[PDB]
């Protein structure tokens, strides 16, 4: 339709059709598992190979030893939103040594999101992040999208076929959460529920990325040898 | 300071002391004068340690960028024209700079080029810089000749920089060693003046006026 | 600001078992001449953070706005900022210490000498230094201007080391921080009679107790006094 | 309005085989006034890295977050990778060149052990100017103690006996707790000599196994 | 398809054709585009002349400025690149094809390169552009060999001028030629002298 | 604003046809001075008409009417006069003289002929003016920020026949006056509606005019050579004519 | 600048191949030189971008040449600012901070690498890869070849075959040409005489 | 400090320029050369402070030589002097003035007349017979007042500088190390072994 | 932008107004460069009304063809150049040189708004030399010299006459040919005579009226 080519133009229905397209994007890319208890926060990701010689995409992003997210999406997106987000945690940093707090960061990448699907010439940023985090309200997950929607959850999933982990995740919300004291089985849980969107393929050493935050536990990101006890 | 850099037979001899001074406190005896652009091409710093460490430095990354681009050697006169523009445009900034280039190209010969903060850039045979050029002139002109044997030429350069370590107070320390060579550079070695004094001494017979 | 035109004199404070004390007097001085009596230089941010600023009155009213400013924009968006994420005195002093050294940076310097005084929510008390030139420091008890001087010994003789912090109770410094502006009365022309005092105390919060006035003062044996020599 | 000042404080850099000891006064100063007895100015920088920015404390505080903030962005961009002793002394060198015509009037030390597992220092002038050094003093004290460790750690004008100054006395490693001794005895002698050093000394030993620090009382007087 | 339009102008301008020998490299144009850039190098171009205007005076400026920045003056590489990478950055986009040839600084191999409205360069030993360029280049090929090549400026000019003579109607009046030399050598042919190959040439062409 | 195909700048002719909807306007080169004249339209009875008026002076030698569009015309018309003082008066002390000052103007409409975000003004003018080398002057330009010099010029909706009217009654040995009767004439031929003092307008330039220098006691100076007749004035000749 | 409905943004070159093994990588590119006039040696599809970096090009068009030139500044910075070389990774994200491209080098961090950029700028890290039309046909032959202990010896004449199998004109030491990373000696050029003899391995083994 | 010395002769035009490069306390190189060739009939010669003497006298000839190439023939010696007058006059207002004083020697090919032209620092350009700049002038105008005609050949002028040269190494203070000549006339610009 | 095939619109659509504009004619005589022009109303001021040829300096003049409105603007460019020029050097501009810069500024437009729809032929002599100059220039921004040339709205006519009608001796030549030009296509005719030491003149209606008609009755005799 004629009102499909421009982000600065309402459809006659109010819909903005230049922003559901780029939601459309992260339909496209693979799923990522985010979950969290009162004390841990864990991310879950089935990374991409172009070819069978070729390597898996990193979809991991650390932040800092509090602070991390993975991606959805076009990846160079992800590059620019994480260098900003990365740039308001080391402001605040710098000017207050004050913890960026991850609701803060979420509403501060919200805010720049927002820009450019208003002011012509922008494009809207194609990939969806989720967020973890652990500061002195414990742990966060925040899910990012391109409208510049930002959710603070328990889990989500996104990505091509996230709605069975999505669903797992609703059917064992009231179990994870109650996790306490250590993070096998919250990382067990979000292994579980990344492998509900799993076709023609299943969890590999090579496939699968884990990340955690937490009390006692500064953002670290497991991949092959050890993530095998996940997987 | 005192650096000195000499074209002969055999190539380029380029020899420098150690010592740096803050007023009257020694800061220290190990100071490397030579900044090695790359391995035909010399830099030899006076004056402010901070400006000629640095701006030479950045002249390596130009010099990189020259040879990845246009696959050949930076000129000796390429690379000394640029510090001497460089060098020109914060002329009155403060720089504090006395720069011999000294290098070899295939289609230059050896050549040596003195630039300093006020701008200047010569070309010549023979140039001594820093706070000591008087005394090591006085010696490289007494003694220099075209056809100097390699021994004899860096034996001619660190009695030079003896000379001037010995009259002048600020530059002390010890003597390094550059040959530069048709195909690049050579290291000589550090030579310490407290040591080379009394060498030179016993071996000349000179300095008659030093007790000992 | 280039030359400070209206400023207030000096700014104590110690930290004792359990929290910090500051004083401070409550004159601004133009020139000589003790023109306004009525300025107050304890700026409380919060119910954990006081900060008193010395220095060129215009410059510590600027501040104020700015701590204003502050405590506004940290409630923004912030659904706890009112018992965590809350402003402790490490962020407050953070914040002025960038823009001190901003300010200085750039030669147009707040004539100010700044002590941010409190308590984190761990209970640890702060108390830093930072003046116009954005020097900062710490120590268990502070001064400003004369104070550094005249009332920094007097109070460095109850808490002289940081061993020392447990064994003061709030009566022994209260006393300090009180003698330190009595004498500082005495010797310090810029000062007044008249001074406000903060306590910060990690169980029962900011006292604010202002307005106190000088007592105690030894005059009598000026009468024996018989001029210069004889 | 004069931009600088001087808060009077001394650091001490030696380095050997297996070790290296970056070591500085606590006092802080402001023209005959002690500021604070307890400000530490040698740093424990992670990767096996200490870094003191003695001289002008404002300065000193600046270019210390400009470092840790350019060390923390190469943590980001090079995957959390080590950063090396000679990748940090460049860095501070543009830094502090980056200021030429407004230096930061800092006599900055950084200590470590190099790729080779060698104990490094490297210490800056106020505009740059970075020289990797066997030992090297700083700060107000920097002409009193550094003679005496050029004595002691590299025994100049010292001759073996007998040889009628012939044989120069040979250059034995000092082990770390020597290094220890010598930088005690020679922060003791500043201490007692120079009005700005006496309140306490703090030394952090840089080893494979780690930064280790260490605290000394002085004089206080 | 604004760079393909480009190069369709390009394929309207004049011909030009250069020719390396061993001691001399000569360019010859239909009826002077070739134009000197530095004493040592010198530019040629086919298409939209207006166009050309503007890239041989930022050529000619670069190149100045080349020799007020080093002491060196330009290579002919530094020239080529220089000439590719402005005339890429409009890409409406220059509608010019050109050549440049000349010699380094104290130098003695003749160079010679040709660069597109792609912005692609390449060294050739004889290379044509403009309207009938393909016919040019083909008769080129048989008649330059990279094993026997040019021995001396006769040589080099009477090879330029027989194959511009290729498609030209009337050479002595259609055609035009410029020497360039070792150090700043460089000259254009006169009248007399360009007519004098063109007859030797003529003498032989009607006997076969 | 663009050529078309044909060669022709396209938006120019719709501008041109906006200033052919225009209401009629006049110039009159006597040998002795200039008269032009307009009539002025009312958007209702009560609007007060004698607020604007249509002729304007740019320099105190130099005056301008216009057909077209109004506001385009007083945007025009204090650029004309901010260019003729900061760019001519501020340097040479003395106002331009018509030739110059037309080509600003021509200038100032010319760049919105040679600029995308704007369109062309939708105004002709005649720029009647007097010098002391080139004499008196009467210039019509156009939309295009093509002008020329006339003898006697009409534009607006009555343009055609205006012009074959004055075509007729225009001779090298006019005076000012019967300048103005012709002109009075013609404008009067071409109004459908009332005519009468109070819906035409004139000025002229003419002879100096000291009683409107507001000052006294300098000889060098002149005063205004542009001056408007006013309602009484006009009235007058309607009376007489 | 505009996405579609399915959420994406809105081949013909000549070949290049490149091989990563535990010793060193190797990359080959078609020279295809257009007329016996043009100069085979100025034919740079092959450039290097640091002394451990080298990127094998489709085509070194004016839009690739500006893109070698900011690599070159990106490398030379991060050597003037950090004082050591920039990390095959690093470089190519710099690059896509700023064609078909084979960025390959070396680094004491991830040994040997291989990078190709996806047509949306994602580079991957690659074991072997093939550009241009040819890369239809080499892939499978690719997929077939590599082994974990393929040596740089083997690897050449991996490369060399692909080379053959797709090119369309007998191989010689002109018409195609390869180059080579290695920890000691750096990027470098086989030159004429080396891809020569290779060129007779080749026959040698086909014989 | 420099010596730098012009006559202009019936047929040629005759500068001399000293040897000597001083920094300090010390000379650096005794057989320096104060000229750059602006064009193949036109020469100039530069004294002042040391960067900007060369800084400018290599602008000057990249410009000239960039007119030259842009226009295709030589710019006369009255062009080149006025450009470099206004380039002089231009900076001294500027943010850095070029502390320079050029002599410029040329042979005009179309009216086939030599002439020289004298710029000081300030921007100031005449034309003269014979010129001199700095302390130079003192010794050696008066000389040349009194020896000097129009119709001279090149060999009195060459007779002419040398009473000059030897005047200033008479009474002059410093120790110039002599003086480098080269003579502009129709046949380009050469330079004298031993004047 | 370029149109397929390597057109380019704008200039083409320029070209074509150009050619509808009124005509400028030219003729460069042995020792002078004579220009002219058709007048082509009967109340157009003619006593003040600017002739086509216009001076771009003392020694150098002007005509052009086309829109008048950007006449104007090419020529403030081009004496403002003029000017500039002797700024820079004592040497006033040559011919060469000036026309040169007038092709730049028509360019300029193009690839940069919309091109100028203006030809000009160009008239003068070097500052101290004696050739007669005549060249012309086009929207494209292109030059080239002639010895006798003419544009405008007659040009695919009067050329070839031009053509048909060894350069011309003297200014009695000169002014004939290019009045018999200006009459042979079919009085009301400017013409200006350029000769050296900038005398820059334009013939009186009664010069043009005894050369109209001594032309015409030759004319009449064949």
């Amino acid at each position: 339709n004629n009102y499909d080519g421009d982000t600065v133009t309402f459809s006659p229905t109010g819909r903005l059709f230049q922003v559901e397209y780029a939601l459309e994007a992260i339909k496209q890319g693979s799923v990522t598992v985010g979950l969290r208890s009162n004390t841990h926060a864990v991310l879950v990701a089935l990374k991409r190979n172009a070819d069978e010689l070729s390597s898996y995409q990193k979809k991991i992003i650390k932040c800092d030893e509090h602070m991390g997210l993975s991606l959805a999406g076009l990846a160079p997106d992800a590059r620019v939103l994480s260098n900003y987000l990365r740039q308001q945690c080391n402001y605040s940093s710098l000017v207050f040594n004050r913890k960026l707090a991850v609701e803060r960061a979420g509403h501060l990448l919200c805010d720049k999101a927002q820009k450019n699907t208003q002011s012509y010439g922008g494009r809207p940023y194609g990939v969806g992040l989720l967020i973890i985090g652990y500061d002195k309200s414990g742990a966060h997950l925040l899910e990012f999208q391109p409208s510049g929607n930002v959710t603070e959850l328990y889990g989500t999933a996104i990505g091509a076929r996230s709605q069975g982990a999505k669903t797992y995740l609703e059917r064992t919300l009231d179990t994870f959460i109650k996790i306490d004291g250590n993070p096998d089985e919250l990382i067990k849980a979000g292994v579980e529920a990344i492998s509900q969107s799993l076709r023609d393929e299943s969890l590999t050493v090579d496939n699968l990325s884990i990340a955690i935050v937490g009390k006692d536990t500064p953002f670290t990101i497991y991949d092959g040898e050890a993530v095998a006890k996940y997987i | 300071t005192t650096t000195l850099a000499f074209r002969f037979q055999g190539g380029i001899i380029v020899a420098v002391d150690s010592r740096a001074t803050a007023g009257n406190w020694v800061a220290s005896q190990t100071v490397k004068k030579v900044i090695e652009i790359n391995p035909f091409l010399l830099g030899t710093m006076a004056g402010g340690a901070a400006d000629c460490q640095f701006w030479e430095t950045w002249l390596g990354s130009q010099c990189r960028l020259h040879e990845l681009r246009e696959k050949e050697r930076i000129s000796v006169a390429a690379a000394s024209k640029i510090l001497s523009n460089l060098v020109y445009q914060y002329k009155g900034a403060g720089l504090s700079m006395g720069t011999m280039i000294c290098g070899y190209t295939r289609k230059e010969g050896p050549t040596i080029y003195y630039v300093d903060s006020d701008g200047t850039r010569l070309k010549g045979d023979i140039f001594c810089v820093g706070s000591g050029q008087t005394f090591a002139y006085g010696v490289l002109d007494s003694n220099y000749k075209w056809d100097l044997s390699v021994e004899d030429a860096l034996y001619l350069g660190k009695r030079s920089i003896l000379a001037a370590a010995h009259r002048d107070a600020y530059s002390g320390g010890s003597v390094n060693l550059y040959h530069v060579t048709e195909d690049g550079w050579i290291y000589h070695g550090n030579h310490d003046v407290g040591e080379l004094f009394w060498k030179v001494k016993e071996e000349e017979g000179s300095f008659n006026n030093v007790i000992g | 600001t280039q030359q400070p035109i209206v400023t207030g004199t000096s700014v104590i404070s110690m930290k004792y078992d359990n929290g910090v004390i500051i004083a401070a007097d409550n004159l601004g001085s133009y020139g000589s001449l003790l023109r306004f009596n009525g300025v107050e230089r304890l700026i409380p941010v919060g119910d954990n953070t006081v900060v008193g600023i010395s220095g060129d009155i215009s410059d510590m009213q600027h501040i104020e706005r700015l701590l204003k400013d502050l405590v506004t924009e940290n409630a923004y968006d912030n659904p706890l900022a009112d018992a965590e994420e809350a402003l402790e005195p490490s962020y407050i002093f953070e914040y002025l210490a960038t823009v001190m050294y901003q300010r200085r940076s750039k030669m147009n310097p707040l004539w100010n000498a700044i002590i941010v005084a409190g308590v984190q929510s761990n209970g640890d008390q702060f108390l830093r230094y930072v003046n116009l030139l954005g020097v900062t420091y710490s120590s268990p008890t502070l001064a400003t201007g004369f104070g550094a001087h005249m009332a920094n010994p007097l109070l460095r003789k109850v808490v002289d080391r940081e061993s020392d912090i447990p064994k003061t109770t709030v009566q022994v410094a209260e006393e300090a921080i009180v003698n330190a502006m009595r004498v500082l009365y005495y010797r310090d022309a810029r000062s007044s009679r008249n001074f406000s005092l903060a306590i910060i105390d990690k169980n029962t919060g900011l006292t604010f107790k202002k307005n106190l006035q000088v007592e105690n003062m030894k005059w009598d044996f000026a009468k024996d006094i018989k001029g210069y020599g004889t | 309005f004069n931009p600088y000042g001087d808060n009077g404080g001394t650091i001490l850099g030696i380095a050997g085989e297996d070790f290296a000891v970056l070591a500085g006064d606590t006092r802080n100063i402001t023209d005959y006034s002690i500021n604070s007895r307890y400000e530490p100015k040698v740093f424990d920088c992670g990767d096996n890295i200490v870094m003191s920015a003695n001289g002008f404390a404002a300065d000193g505080d600046a270019l210390v977050k400009r470092f840790k903030n350019s060390v923390k962005w190469y943590h980001f961009d090079h995957n959390d990778k080590k950063l090396s002793i000679n990748s940090a002394a460049r860095n501070i060198q543009h830094l502090l060149y980056g200021k030429r015509f407004f230096p930061y009037y800092v006599h900055t030390i950084i200590a470590g052990l190099d790729e080779d597992g060698k104990g490094a220092v490297y210490s800056f002038d106020p505009v740059g100017s970075y020289e990797r050094e066997q030992c090297r003093a700083g700060g107000a004290a920097a002409s009193l103690i550094m003679p005496f460790l050029d004595n002691q750690v590299n025994f100049k004008n010292q001759y073996e006996p007998g040889t009628n100054g012939k044989v120069k006395k040979p250059l034995k490693y000092l082990s770390v707790e020597e290094v220890i001794k010598l930088v005690r005895d020679s922060f003791t002698s500043a201490t007692e000599r120079h009005i700005q050093v006496g309140d306490g000394l703090e030394i952090l030993i840089v080893t494979k196994d780690g930064v280790r620090k260490e605290f000394y009382e002085l004089k206080r007087d | 398809f604004q760079v393909e339009y480009a190069l369709e102008a390009v394929k309207r301008g004049t011909c030009a054709v250069g020719v390396k020998g061993k001691n001399c490299v000569v360019l010859g144009c239909e009826r002077s585009k070739v134009s000197k850039i530095d004493s040592h190098v010198v530019l040629s171009f086919s298409g939209l002349n207006a166009d050309s205007r503007i890239l041989i005076e930022k050529a000619r400026v670069e190149a100045q400025s080349h020799r007020l920045t080093l002491e060196d003056p330009v290579t002919v590489e530094y020239l080529t690149r220089y000439v590719a990478g402005v005339q890429q950055r409009y890409t409406r986009p220059f509608g010019v094809s050109t050549l440049i040839a000349g010699f380094d600084p104290r130098d003695d191999e003749p160079k010679l390169y040709q660069t597109e409205p792609s912005g692609i360069y390449s060294s050739w030993s004889a290379q044509t552009i403009g309207r009938n360029s393909k016919t040019v280049r083909e008769f080129l090929e048989k008649n330059y060999d990279r094993k026997e090549p040019p021995a001396t400026v006769e040589e080099c000019v009477k090879l330029t001028v027989r194959s511009l003579l290729e498609v030209v109607q009337t050479g002595a009046k259609n055609i035009e030629i410029t020497v360039v030399k070792p150090d700043s050598d460089i000259v254009a042919l006169s009248s007399e002298e360009i007519n004098q190959y063109v007859t030797q040439i003529e003498q032989e062409k009607q006997e076969q | 604003t663009t050529f078309s195909p044909s060669g022709k700048l396209g938006q120019i002719d719709y501008a041109l046809t906006a200033v052919k909807q225009g209401v009629t306007s006049l110039g009159i080169k006597a040998t002795n001075g200039v008269v032009i004249a307009t009539e002025k339209k009312s958007s209702s009875p009560l609007a007060m008409s004698e607020t604007l008026s249509k002729v304007s002076l740019l320099t105190p030698d130099i005056g301008a009417v216009y057909s077209g569009m109004g506001p385009d015309y007083r945007v025009l018309v204090d650029k004309s006069r901010k260019v003729a003082h900061t760019s001519y008066k501020r340097i040479y002390g003395e106002y331009p003289p018509t030739k110059l000052l037309v080509s600003e103007v021509a200038k100032i409409m010319q760049e919105a002929t040679q600029s995308g975000g704007v369109r062309p003004f939708g105004v002709s003018l005649l720029i009647a003016g007097h010098d002391e080398f080139n004499g008196f002057s009467l210039y019509q330009v156009d939309p295009s920020g093509s002008y020329f010099p006339w003898k006697a010029t009409a534009i607006g909706k009555g343009s055609v026949a205006a012009k074959t009217f004055l075509e007729k009654r225009w001779n090298d040995e006019l005076e000012l006056e019967d300048a103005i009767h012709i002109a009075l004439l013609t404008l009067k031929e071409s109004v459908e509606g009332e005519f009468n003092g109070d819906t035409i307008e004139l000025a002229i330039i003419g002879d100096e005019n000291p009683d409107l220098l507001g000052y006294t006691g300098i000889p060098t100076d002149k005063g205004p050579r542009f001056r408007k007749l006013t309602s009484q004035e006009i009235n007058d000749r309607l009376e007489a004519l | 600048s505009t996405f579609s409905p399915e959420g994406r943004l809105f081949k013909l070159g000549s070949t290049a191949i490149g091989i990563a093994t535990k010793e060193g990588v190797v990359l080959g590119v078609e020279k295809r030189a257009t007329s016996p006039l043009l100069e085979s040696d100025s034919i740079e599809k092959i450039v290097e971008i640091d002394r451990h970096i080298g990127c094998a090009m489709s085509g070194l068009t004016a839009d690739a040449r500006s893109m070698i030139e900011h690599a070159r500044t990106a490398a030379v910075t991060h050597n003037l600012y950090y004082d050591e070389d920039i990390n095959v990774e690093s470089l190519t994200q710099s690059v896509c901070d700023l064609v078909a491209l084979l960025i390959a080098g070396h680094d004491a961090d991830d040994g040997y690498q291989l990078f190709h950029a996806e047509p949306s700028g994602t580079f991957y890290r690659y074991n072997a890869k093939a550009i241009g039309s040819g890369s239809e046909g080499a892939q499978a032959e690719l997929l077939n070849e590599w082994h974990s202990s393929l040596t740089l010896k083997e690897a050449e004449l991996l490369v060399l075959k692909i080379l053959k199998q797709v090119m369309e004109e007998k191989l010689d030491e002109n018409n195609a040409q390869l180059s080579c990373i290695t920890k000691q000696d750096g990027f470098k050029i086989y030159d004429n005489e080396k891809t020569a003899e290779l060129i007779k391995e080749l026959k040698e083994k086909e014989a | 400090m420099d010596i730098i010395l012009g006559i202009r002769v019936q047929d040629s035009v005759i500068l001399a320029s000293s040897k000597a490069v001083t920094r300090g306390i010390s000379v650096l190189k005794d057989s320096d050369d104060k000229t750059r060739q602006l064009s193949p009939h036109t020469l100039m010669s530069f004294a002042g402070e040391a960067g900007d003497t060369v800084q400018f006298a290599e602008y000057i000839q990249a410009n000239i030589q960039l007119y030259s190439i842009r226009e295709d023939y030589e710019l006369s010696p009255q062009a080149v002097s006025s450009f470099v007058r206004q380039e002089l006059a231009k900076s001294i207002r500027s943010r850095r003035p070029y502390q320079v004083n050029v002599l410029i020697g040329g042979y005009d090919k179309k009216k086939n007349k030599p002439e020289l032209y004298q710029i000081d620092y300030l921007g100031t350009k005449v034309e003269l017979p014979y010129g001199a700049h700095g302390y130079s002038g003192f010794y050696t105008f008066s000389l040349l007042d009194h020896h000097y005609r129009p119709d001279m050949t090149t060999e009195e002028g060459l007779d002419l500088l040398k009473l000059c040269v030897q005047e200033l190494e008479k009474r002059m203070p410093m120790d110039f190390k002599g003086v480098i000549v080269k003579i502009v006339d129709k046949d380009g610009i050469r330079q004298v072994d031993d004047f």
